[PDB]
């Protein structure tokens, strides 16, 4: 209900699912390849949103 | 006086390995039947060459086999721009006369070659070197002039340019030397006495753990509880490092009508 | 040596010579032609010529080197791997000792100093 | 991309896998840059050996005959 | 807890080593297949063993 009643909840999950690189990383994680992430890696979806033209702050 | 056999004959022990790359049932069944009767078959062809008999290449059904040419984006249009992409298809489509012409050398690599100087020009160079090592440089003026006279001018241009190339290559090799022999900040004052008694295998996966969480069973017994406590500790260490952050620099490529600097691209768009 | 996963295609094109070859990225479509099951990580597919090397190992593990490896998907992987490391070795040497042959180099067409303009 | 096998070996691709994220993965590429300059320098220090060991001098006057290959037109 | 093995880390002090484990552990996301778990994932369950490409016995033979 919290996901459905939210406004940006649909956008955060859609932009992550539409980012091909984030899905390639997720495909490797399911196969057994995982590691720690830097601050720049944790924003890989925020960079993808900015490139499309969204106004995302806190990069 | 038996004919010589190549090394490949001792791998297969026969001159008639019916190798067909086409992986269909009809082809491989006929190849197995033809492979067994090849000793008494009049319609038999060799695929292993010998000193006395040439051979055929790999078969593809009734035609012949050759690998797909390495992807090459170079092409030439005839009627309309096709926007040929060598990575968009598995097998390269055939070139139609009105559509495209591909780059030359379907099966070709990049090498460096050299022309061979004329034989008389070589004989004058050998005579100068021999007279030089025997009599010295100062008594070879006659042999030095024979080179400039007998060697054609295109050879003298090649000889002049070889010296400039090897002079360029000499400086490029020495600049790599200076970068290689440079003492870094993490190796200041360290000598061969400070090297650890280890070999290449001591840096592999069995001895040095990779930088991934599932490389081995190190973190297989970690529960959610220990994860939450670890998050509290990594955030506690960030209470001292977040105080520093680089300042935003100027965009050197702000002007669009200016040749932009090939700056390092961002990790993510 | 290329120290990254990606390279500018124009930096390996000649400026004063006809461009008859390119240095393309790995052909990921050939990876889908392998019929058997195998594990491949996306973190290894962009570095030059290595995908074709891993495809060759997967094919030489499933099949051998005799009468089973001789299929179109496996022979193209070995041919691409051999051709890729040959072209990259030649382009690497040409980039090291003939950097002025390529587009983007400041010596392909040198800009003169202001002292040569006579102003 | 020269010194392919050397760079692949230094990155550890012969025994392990690269980090799945571009940040650390791209730093690992730039880490071998010093070692490639060292290994390339070592390979250019080989001493010379007589060239007339496995190869006859092609500029010798003995080979001025320019002999052709006699064949049988079967 | 952290399990020790033949493959060792590359840190001089123990504080650097423990800091590396804390950084790696804080990034672990458990994906269990059993219901009634705080970390439950029927699909998109991650493996906990990394695959390594090696020449098999048929390869070297
Ligand atoms: C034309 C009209 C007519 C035909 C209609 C046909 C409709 C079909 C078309 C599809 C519609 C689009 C919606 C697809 C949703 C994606 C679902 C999916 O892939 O599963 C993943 C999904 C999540 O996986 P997970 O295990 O939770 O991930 C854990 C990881 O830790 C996760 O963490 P991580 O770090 O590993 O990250 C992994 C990454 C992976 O990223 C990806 O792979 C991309 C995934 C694509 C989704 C991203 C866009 C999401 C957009 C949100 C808005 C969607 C609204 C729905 C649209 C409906 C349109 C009307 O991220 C995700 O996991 C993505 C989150 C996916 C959540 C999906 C949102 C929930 C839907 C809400 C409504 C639920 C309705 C269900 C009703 C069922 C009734 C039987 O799995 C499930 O949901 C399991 C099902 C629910 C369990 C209850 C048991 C139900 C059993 C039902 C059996 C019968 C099935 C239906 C039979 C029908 C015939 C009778």
């Amino acid at each position: 209900m919290a996901f459905l009643s939210g406004s940006a909840t649909y956008d955060q999950l859609a932009d992550y699912a539409s980012y091909n690189h984030a899905m390639d990383v997720n495909q490797d994680q399911q196969a057994g390849l995982d590691s720690w992430m830097s601050e720049k890696d944790k924003n890989m979806v925020k960079y993808y949103q900015r490139s499309l033209g969204k106004k995302v702050e806190g990069i | 006086k038996a004919p010589g056999q190549i090394y490949a004959y001792d791998i297969h022990n026969t001159h008639y390995p019916y190798v067909n790359i086409k992986q269909d049932s009809q082809t491989q069944l006929l190849a197995s039947f033809r492979r067994s009767i090849a000793s008494i078959n009049p319609f038999s062809y060799r695929q292993v060459p010998s000193q006395d008999r040439a051979a055929f290449g790999l078969r593809w059904g009734n035609a012949w086999y050759a690998p797909n040419p390495y992807p090459n984006g170079i092409h030439f249009d005839r009627v309309f721009p096709t926007h040929y992409d060598p990575l968009a298809e598995t097998n390269r489509t055939k070139a139609n006369l009105q559509l495209i012409k591909y780059a030359p050398g379907n099966y070709s690599t990049l090498v460096v070659t050299s022309e061979k100087l004329p034989r008389p020009c070589i004989r004058t160079i050998q005579n100068y070197r021999r007279c030089q090592m025997v009599n010295g440089t100062e008594k070879c003026n006659s042999e030095a002039q024979d080179i400039l006279a007998i060697c054609p001018n295109w050879a003298l241009d090649h000889m002049k340019e070889k010296v400039r190339f090897y002079t360029k290559a000499l400086a490029i090799n020495n600049q790599t030397y200076i970068r290689a022999m440079q003492v870094e900040e993490y190796n200041q004052g360290r000598t061969v006495a400070d090297v650890a008694p280890k070999t290449w295998i001591h840096g592999t996966r069995q001895h040095l753990r990779p930088d991934t969480m599932w490389a081995d069973d190190r973190y297989t017994n970690i529960t959610q509880t220990e994860i939450n406590e670890a998050i509290k500790r990594v955030e506690a260490r960030k209470a001292r490092e977040h105080e520093k952050k680089p300042v935003e620099q100027a965009n050197v490529n702000a002007n669009t009508g200016e040749q932009p600097v090939r700056v390092e691209k961002s990790l993510y768009p | 040596t290329i120290f990254a996963e990606t390279w500018e295609a124009s930096e390996y094109q000649y400026r004063n010579k006809a461009n008859l070859k390119t240095l393309p990225v790995n052909h990921l479509g050939k990876l889908a032609e392998l019929k058997f099951d195998f594990v491949e990580y996306k973190a290894h597919q962009l570095i030059a010529c290595h995908l074709y090397e891993r495809m060759t190992i997967h094919c030489m593990n499933q099949y051998g080197l005799f009468k089973d490896f001789y299929r179109p998907e496996c022979l193209d992987a070995q041919y691409y791997f051999k051709t890729c490391v040959e072209l990259n070795a030649a382009y690497g040497i040409q980039k090291k000792f003939f950097p002025e042959h390529f587009v983007g180099s400041p010596y392909a067409r040198p800009v003169p100093q202001f002292q040569q303009l006579g102003l | 991309m020269d010194n392919y096998f050397t760079a692949i070996t230094l990155l550890g691709l012969r025994d392990q896998n690269l980090p799945p994220f571009k940040d650390a993965r791209l730093q690992r590429y730039k880490s071998i840059k010093k070692m490639i300059d060292l290994i390339e320098t070592t390979t250019k220090l080989a001493p010379p050996m007589p060239v007339e060991l496995f190869m006859l001098n092609p500029t010798d006057p003995e080979w001025d005959d320019d002999m052709t290959y006699p064949t049988i037109t079967h | 807890p952290v399990k020790e093995g033949q493959a060792k880390l590359w840190f001089s002090t123990k504080e650097e080593a423990d800091a590396y484990d804390d950084k790696m552990i804080s990034n672990i996301e458990l994906k269990s297949q059993d219901y009634e778990d705080e970390n439950f994932s029927p699909v998109f369950n991650r493996k906990t063993q990394e695959y390594f490409l090696e020449p098999s016995e048929k390869f070297k033979s």
